[PDB]
RNA sequence: UUACCACGGAGUGAUUCAUGACUGGGGUGAAGUCGUAACAAGGUAGCCGUAGGGGAACCUGCGGCUGGAUC
RNA sequence: GAAAGACCAAGGGUUCCUGCGCAACGUUAAUCGACGCAGGGUUAGUCGGUUCCUAAGGCGAGGCUGAAAAGCGUAGUCGAUGGGAAACAGGUUAAUAUUCCUGUACUUCUGGUUACUGCGAUGGAGGGACGGAGAAGGCUAGGCCAGCUUGGCGUUGGUUGUCCAAGUUUAAGGUGGUAGGCUGAAAUCUUAGGUAAAUCCGGGGUUUCAAGGCCGAGAGCUGAUGACGAGUCGUCUAGAUGACGAAGUGGUUGAUGCCAUGCUUCCAAGAAAAGCUUCUAAGCUUCAGGUAACCAGGAACCGUACCCCAAACCGACACAGGUGGUCGGGUAGAGAAUACCAAGGCGCUUGAGAGAACUCGGGUGAAGGAACUAGGCAAAAUGGCACCGUAACUUCGGGAGAAGGUGCGCCGGCUAGGGUGAAGGAUUUACUCCGUAAGCUCUGGCUGGUCGAAGAUACCAGGCCGCUGCGACUGUUUAUUAAAAACACAGCACUCUGCAAACACGAAAGUGGACGUAUAGGGUGUGACGCCUGCCCGGUGCCGGAAGGUUAAUUGAUGG
RNA sequence: CUUGUCGGGUAAGUUCCGACCUGCACGAAUGGCGUAACGAUGGCGGCGCUGUCUCCACCCGAGACUCAGUGAAAUUGAAA
RNA sequence: CAUGCUUGAGGUUCUAACUCUGGUCCGUAAUCCGGAUCGAGGACAGUGUAUGGUGGGCAGUUUGACUGGGGCGGUCUCCU
């Protein structure tokens, strides 16, 4: 049976990557929200 | 001509093809071609704005000359071709100095002809000149609405308009729709009728022939739920218990929708 | 033991008789009901072919004939 | 064994190899391990990226629009799943190899020397450059057979021979211009065109000839007196190591691979851009630049271990699930089905007993033969190739493999053809034409004999027929209890829309409709085809009319 | 109402097929009536075939059972 | 009556505001966008504001209680 997660590293970086967040203000709010919490990862 | 097919299969019983042996069967003229990509009925927001569109064959765009502004120079009809994105045929003209062009083929042009354009041209079919020096009562096609804009009206297969009256700086002609309209006399037109008048006798025959042209199936509103259509709902078959209406709430059995008010003075009388 | 072959058997058709719930017209019969279509110019001249309509004879349209009266 | 064998891509990330270990992990034990500790292991001008070019799409200076955030978009520049330079065989490690080594290649750039020269783009032309189906060929890989070389003479009748086993291999590149495909060629004089120019492309006139020109598998030769090769000799520790090393040829068959982006044909009419060739503009012109020959040198950076239809990826698991592409041998067989095997891989990480009921998956069954049951559910049965023969009805295609029947193994006798192909013949005198005995291979015909219970003998492999309802048919649908009579459909009808179209998404700019133009586009109902589709405009809607009644903001006479 | 009545098919037919018309409460593009071919579509009837059944019997593998190893689950106020 | 001065309404016509998803020139290497100029329409169209009509396209809600179960029916205040 096919499952929901079919990995692809190129489609991963283009949707959730660092340069994708920085392109819009709503993604820039996500990054500043994750910096205030102290997240070690900070991006996909 | 029209060719009927033998009922060898269930999908061949009602196919009526329109096949023309005089059409060119080589490759189109390459310099006058450019790519065009499909849309599926989607605008720049990505939303479906016109529905029942999608699929079909891959097509090139033929740059058809709708202005015909090489006045004085004679031309020759090199061949008559097939256009995937018209219902009429097109003709490749070759002027007296190279300069090959595509135009909408008139009914009678096959392989020779001269098809000159401009002031002083004869009254043969396929010639083009301003609508003012065109004898009244004649049949024309490819009428332009603004000077220098190109043909707009009577371009489909078998289409024509009749020149009925002329007075002042305008001229009056009767459209194929039944509508009386006045056009500027400075505008241009072509003499005759558009080719491929037998196109209306075809029969597709099967559901897959419609999909070849990029048309998707149509679902009736009475086959939906109340949340999708105003016609939806009911136990068993129902008949759209309200007055027949569009999916967006507009009445469709006879209610007029023209509200221009800027071009009203150009209508001598409506088609009704 | 082989060949020929009658009876008999299986499958699928054709043709012809009898019969069949129920239905369609036809003919005949009795002081029955409704109308008056034709025969006189029969009171809208009648007939022929065809199409539509009507309880019914019939009516109407189109084309044809005199086997139509007064003049 | 069309995988449970190999190999790419995605994904994973040290799981790879070696030494030491067994607490935990492994559905049992473990000395073993995809487990713990420690070392080691991935070598490129040619492979894949990057670099060059663009598709859908994204972003987008200025710009237009918008309470703000922001939206759309021009120049532009990103974006492969596509286009664009060039390598193959043989050795070698515990672990890498088209990368290291050996041998033989190819591509591209830089710097010097000489000789001869009109150079120059962002721009113009050519080219790149392409659909579905089908059919004749030509060829190759691969497979068989024969010969040759080496070895053998069989625990039991025979086996020195029309015996048995193994091997009989070899690339890129160069040369060759063939089967075959496309196409007329040359000179001269000009020019309403290709935004400017043009010696380039396109158009026109005249003369001469029937010959050129461009593509193109493959054969042969060469690479190759080399590598490889059963095995032999020697040395060392039951194996490695150095040297040596036989034959290595012919005939048939033959692809879904190549010619082939070819040819024929049909409608639904079948990517772009750059690299590449050519032309000139702005500018140089004896400096720059270009074209040949020779010499010297370079080709950077990144990835290369391992799994990869799975115990390493997606499923919480060492989970009967899912996962794109390539190769794919022998005997039967139409076949990539099926059966038994090859190369290669594995026996699926709890076992041992015994032989109760009952459950699961199967085999056979007396006499009946649907009596079972809501219902022939399930099971049983039919099943191939050739030939004979086949009803109502029909839209004349069909129904139809209707129904039903006959033959089929093996060994001889006689006999008919096709393909390939020595020698010969022609002269077009060599990658050529005709044609060949033997050999090999393929397709038949009519005549006997013979064994068994049974010869389409196993695997494989349609049950059929007669009345009716519904839907014309192929198709689609409730991922996970409903596949249908439901949806779609070709056909039919009504209605709207004259183009800055109706309509739809958008506070708007704008976009789709459509680079379409009433034989078109949108909405609605019905649903092939045949015969048809009757009466009602009182209600509600829509269309038309405009006389007369009412009737908004607005105005502000009059009175208080 | 209703398993309406009549005919056929069965030894026997609330289903099936052909009619009648008394249409509770058919009907003409929410189309009417037919229709060859088609359907993992609904109903009925036959031939063949049979463990579907009378009515089960025997046989073969995997569990169940015993021995060794590892080792769950729902549930549970307390139980003589 | 004849005019003068306004001012309600209608028609015609003009260009000069406005509009052009028409042509050609420039910014410019550019189907956007501006500026210039021809052509067309033209005080209309269109937008702001005020106002009448339409408007399940969309929204926030309402739709009683008793009751020998609820629903249907009946009842709900006052007098004997
Ligand atoms: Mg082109
Ligand atoms: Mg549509
Ligand atoms: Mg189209
Ligand atoms: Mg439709
Ligand atoms: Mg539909
Ligand atoms: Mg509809
Ligand atoms: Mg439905
Ligand atoms: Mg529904
Ligand atoms: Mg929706
Ligand atoms: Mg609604
Ligand atoms: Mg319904
Ligand atoms: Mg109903
Ligand atoms: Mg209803
Ligand atoms: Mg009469
Ligand atoms: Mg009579
Ligand atoms: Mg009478
Ligand atoms: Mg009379
Ligand atoms: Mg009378
Ligand atoms: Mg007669
Ligand atoms: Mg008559
Ligand atoms: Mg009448
Ligand atoms: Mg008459
Ligand atoms: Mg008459
Ligand atoms: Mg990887
Ligand atoms: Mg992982
Ligand atoms: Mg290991
Ligand atoms: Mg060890
Ligand atoms: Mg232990
Ligand atoms: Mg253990
Ligand atoms: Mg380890
Ligand atoms: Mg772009
Ligand atoms: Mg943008
Ligand atoms: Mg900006
Ligand atoms: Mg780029
Ligand atoms: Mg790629
Ligand atoms: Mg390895
Ligand atoms: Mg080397
Ligand atoms: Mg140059
Ligand atoms: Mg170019
Ligand atoms: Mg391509
Ligand atoms: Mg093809
Ligand atoms: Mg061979
Ligand atoms: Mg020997
Ligand atoms: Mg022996
Ligand atoms: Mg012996
Ligand atoms: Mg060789
Ligand atoms: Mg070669
Ligand atoms: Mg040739
Ligand atoms: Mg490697
Ligand atoms: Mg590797
Ligand atoms: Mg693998
Ligand atoms: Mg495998
Ligand atoms: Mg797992
Ligand atoms: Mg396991
Ligand atoms: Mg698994
Ligand atoms: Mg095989
Ligand atoms: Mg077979
Ligand atoms: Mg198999
Ligand atoms: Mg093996
Ligand atoms: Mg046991
Ligand atoms: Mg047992
Ligand atoms: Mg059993
Ligand atoms: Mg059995
Ligand atoms: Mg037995
Ligand atoms: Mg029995
Ligand atoms: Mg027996
Ligand atoms: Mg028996
Ligand atoms: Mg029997
Ligand atoms: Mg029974
Ligand atoms: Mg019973
Ligand atoms: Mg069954
Ligand atoms: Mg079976
Ligand atoms: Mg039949
Ligand atoms: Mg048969
Ligand atoms: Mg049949
Ligand atoms: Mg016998
Ligand atoms: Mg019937
Ligand atoms: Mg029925
Ligand atoms: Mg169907
Ligand atoms: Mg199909
Ligand atoms: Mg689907
Ligand atoms: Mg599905
Ligand atoms: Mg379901
Ligand atoms: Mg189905
Ligand atoms: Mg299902
Ligand atoms: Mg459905
Ligand atoms: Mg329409
Ligand atoms: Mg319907
Ligand atoms: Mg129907
Ligand atoms: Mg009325
Ligand atoms: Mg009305
Ligand atoms: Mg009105
Ligand atoms: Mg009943
Ligand atoms: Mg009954
Ligand atoms: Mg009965
Ligand atoms: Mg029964
Ligand atoms: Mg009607
Ligand atoms: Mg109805
Ligand atoms: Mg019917
Ligand atoms: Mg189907
Ligand atoms: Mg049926
Ligand atoms: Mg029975
Ligand atoms: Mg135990
Ligand atoms: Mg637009
Ligand atoms: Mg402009
Ligand atoms: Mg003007
Ligand atoms: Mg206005
Ligand atoms: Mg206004
Ligand atoms: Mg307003
Ligand atoms: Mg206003
Ligand atoms: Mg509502
Ligand atoms: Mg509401
Ligand atoms: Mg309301
Ligand atoms: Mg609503
Ligand atoms: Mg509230
Ligand atoms: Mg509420
Ligand atoms: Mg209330
Ligand atoms: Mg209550
Ligand atoms: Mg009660
Ligand atoms: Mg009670
Ligand atoms: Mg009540």
């Amino acid at each position: 049976m096919k499952r929901t997660f079919q990995p692809s590293t190129l489609k991963r970086a283009r949707v959730h990557g660092f340069r994708a967040r920085m392109a819009t203000k709503n993604g820039r709010q996500v990054l500043s929200r994750r910096r205030a919490k102290g997240r070690k990862r900070l991006t996909v | 001509a029209i060719v009927k097919c033998k009922p060898t299969s269930a999908g061949r019983r009602f196919v009526v093809k329109v096949v023309n042996q005089e059409l060119h069967k080589g490759a189109p003229y390459a310099p006058l071609l450019e790519k065009k990509s499909k849309s599926g009925g989607r605008n720049n927001n990505g939303r479906i704005t016109t529905r029942h569109i999608g699929g079909g064959h891959k097509q090139h765009y033929r740059l058809v000359d709708f202005r015909r502004n090489k006045d004085g120079i004679p031309a020759i009809v090199e061949r008559v071709e097939y256009d995937p994105n018209r219902t009429a045929h097109i003709a490749l003209l070759k002027y007296a100095d190279g300069e090959r062009r595509y135009i909408i083929a008139p009914k009678g042009v096959a392989a020779g002809d001269q098809l000159i354009s401009g002031i002083g041209a004869p009254i043969k079919a396929g010639n083009s000149m301003p609508l003012r020096n065109i004898p009244v009562g004649s049949t024309v096609h490819g009428i332009e609405l603004k000077p220098g804009k190109g043909a707009q009206i009577a371009r489909s297969a078998g289409a024509s308009a009749q020149l009925v009256a002329r007075e002042g700086a305008y001229v009056t002609l009767r459209l194929r729709s039944g509508e009386m309209r006045k056009v500027l006399a400075e505008c241009r037109a072509t003499l005759g009728e558009v080719s491929n008048s037998e196109h209306s006798l075809r029969s597709l025959g099967k559901a897959g022939a419609t999909r070849w042209r990029g048309v998707r199936p149509t679902v009736r509103g009475v086959a939906m739920n109340p949340v999708d259509h105003p016609h939806g709902g009911g136990e068993g078959r129902t008949s759209a218990g309200r007055h027949p209406v569009s999916p967006w709430g507009l009445q469709t059995k006879g209610k007029k929708t023209r509200s221009n008010k800027r071009t009203d003075n150009m209508i001598v009388r409506r088609r009704k």
